[PDB]
């Protein structure tokens, strides 16, 4: 387990005012990890309920929590690389060799698509300020920067994965 | 991808209040301020499972 | 830790009433638990916002910490009372003595009967399928006696704290 | 009495049957898919459960 603080911490931010920003966007996807997931997967069936009728993309409670889970792996290695401003973690532990593990178990690429592509816009809106249940406890202002860094991560992981 | 459902877990901390829960000083700076990340497996939740199953078509958060 | 199933679990169903909508009512709050502290002590504080401007019974993490922890402990001891149709451990373990310490550190009993009352109305509102963000996976059936007992282990905090 | 420890009995519940088992969970005798866990654990403080709360308490949620 790795321990970042002090100078540790603030080579992390880099420069001063996007530094904290970005730490705030981290802090946002972490804290919100679970309902930004139920919410996408969610709206993943709602498009298409035909992913939870019989020998659907997520029929069953084992299929569904399989899905639940990556969809959480995923976002979390995205909020990995939105801290490092890099995506080789994501690429080389998460990525790499992930399609065809789907193409073997036959896990629908067309949904992954919009759970990814909803994860996105549900982490933009709580950095843009477009999240309307729950607001994040940082300074007004605007990180529209760190919206479009995330939105490449996500991008990353939608053109392996579509 | 090791299929060992380990993932980079990241947790943020903001104690700037002062209040400190005891022996949780891991690091270095007297900022209130820590970042800390390990891998874990993500596990299977039936119950977040069998929610979104019955749940799925109630649009929630003004989404 | 107990672990109760087969035998001993068919016995559990025959020496509580309505055994297996009573385990479905008990999941209903476990499952939800965070949700329903959540949306409780947010309830407390809109109706009086004074609790959280500065030296209220919630200004500050901490303050604001220890307060969604009690109501999750309160809450857990009623699942378990509603778990084994009874509440001598509820009573015993928790509200002995509580309104003596409460009032030494002038907890004030006004913001937690009004917590309290949410989480009765939450847990009631899962067990009854009056709940709008979430239903329950049950069959359909009449859960109202058990909705009247757990509202019942409720009152005898609201009575011990009043 | 109130022990003054946050110790609060954590219930468990689980229906499994439609047969999909996770390693080393079977810690009792049965096969009808039903099985409940208690034990006393301390409940701990959510420093960021609190700045939520904090934040967003004036916000109606849920269809509440
Ligand atoms: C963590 C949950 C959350 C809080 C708290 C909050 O304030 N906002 C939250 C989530 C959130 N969701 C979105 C966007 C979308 N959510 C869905 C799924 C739901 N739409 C459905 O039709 C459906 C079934 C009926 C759902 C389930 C969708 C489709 C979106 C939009 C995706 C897109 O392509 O834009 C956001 C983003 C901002 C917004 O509120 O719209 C957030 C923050
Ligand atoms: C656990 C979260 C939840 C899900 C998921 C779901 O589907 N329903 C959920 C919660 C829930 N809350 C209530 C009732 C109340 N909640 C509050 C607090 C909020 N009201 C506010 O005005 C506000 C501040 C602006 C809050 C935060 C209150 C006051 C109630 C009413 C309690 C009472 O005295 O009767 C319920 C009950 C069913 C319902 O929808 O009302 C549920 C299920
Ligand atoms: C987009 C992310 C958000 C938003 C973010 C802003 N944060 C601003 C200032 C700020 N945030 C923090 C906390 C941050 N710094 C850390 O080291 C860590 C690690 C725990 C965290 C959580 C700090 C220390 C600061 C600077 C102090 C302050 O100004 O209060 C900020 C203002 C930038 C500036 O001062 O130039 C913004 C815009 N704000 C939004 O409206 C969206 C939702
Ligand atoms: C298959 C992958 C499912 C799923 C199964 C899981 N169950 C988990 C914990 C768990 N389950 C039981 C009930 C089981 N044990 C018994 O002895 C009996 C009957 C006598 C039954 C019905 C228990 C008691 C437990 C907890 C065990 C403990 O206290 O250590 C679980 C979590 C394992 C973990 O997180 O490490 C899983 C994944 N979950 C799913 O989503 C699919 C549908
Ligand atoms: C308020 C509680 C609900 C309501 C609940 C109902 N459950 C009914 C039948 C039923 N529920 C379960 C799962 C339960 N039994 C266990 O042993 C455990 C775990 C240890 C659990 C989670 C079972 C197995 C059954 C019987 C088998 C089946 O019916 O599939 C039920 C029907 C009447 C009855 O059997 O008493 C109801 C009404 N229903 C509602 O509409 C509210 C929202
Ligand atoms: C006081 C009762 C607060 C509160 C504090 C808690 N912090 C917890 C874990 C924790 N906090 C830090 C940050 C601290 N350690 C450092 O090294 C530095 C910077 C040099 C900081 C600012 C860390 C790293 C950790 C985890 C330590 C580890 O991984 O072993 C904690 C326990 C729960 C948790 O792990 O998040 C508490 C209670 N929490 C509250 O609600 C009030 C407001
Ligand atoms: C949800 C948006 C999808 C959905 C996803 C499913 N994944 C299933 C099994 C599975 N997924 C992975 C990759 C996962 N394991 C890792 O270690 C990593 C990266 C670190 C992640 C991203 C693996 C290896 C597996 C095999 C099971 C395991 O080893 O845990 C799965 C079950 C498929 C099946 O066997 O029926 C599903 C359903 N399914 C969907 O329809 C949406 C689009
Ligand atoms: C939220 C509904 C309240 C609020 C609650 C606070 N309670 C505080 C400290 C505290 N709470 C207890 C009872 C608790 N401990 C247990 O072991 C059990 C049951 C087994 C329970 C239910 C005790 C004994 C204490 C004192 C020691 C401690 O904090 O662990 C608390 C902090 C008060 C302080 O700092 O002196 C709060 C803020 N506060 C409110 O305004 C609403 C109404």
């Amino acid at each position: 387990a790795a321990y970042v603080g002090g100078a540790d911490l603030q080579a992390l931010k880099k420069f001063v005012s996007e530094g904290n920003k970005r730490m705030d966007s981290v802090n946002a996807i972490v804290s919100n990890a679970s309902c930004i997931v139920s919410d996408s997967v969610s709206g993943m069936v709602c498009e298409n309920p035909s992913l939870i009728a019989p020998n659907g993309g997520v029929y069953t409670n084992r299929k569904m929590a399989a899905c639940l889970r990556d969809a959480e792996i995923i976002l979390r290695y995205v909020s990995y690389s939105l801290l490092s401003g890099d995506s080789s973690v994501l690429e080389d532990r998460c990525l790499n060799g992930l399609k065809e593990t789907y193409a073997s178990l036959g896990v629908p690429a067309a949904g992954n698509a919009r759970t990814i592509s909803i994860m996105k816009a549900t982490v933009i809106g709580f950095i843009t300020n477009n999240s309307q249940q729950k607001k994040l406890s940082t300074p007004a202002g605007d990180c529209s920067a760190l919206a479009s860094e995330v939105g490449g991560y996500f991008d990353k992981v939608s053109s392996a994965l579509a | 991808m090791k299929k060992d459902s380990k993932a980079p877990c990241v947790e943020v901390f903001d104690e700037r209040d002062g209040c400190k829960a005891a022996g949780t000083q891991k690091a270095s700076g007297d900022d209130g301020f820590c970042v800390k990340v390990s891998m874990k497996a993500i596990g299977f939740n039936a119950a977040e499972a069998a929610s979104v199953t019955k749940n799925y078509g109630i649009k929630r958060f003004g989404a």
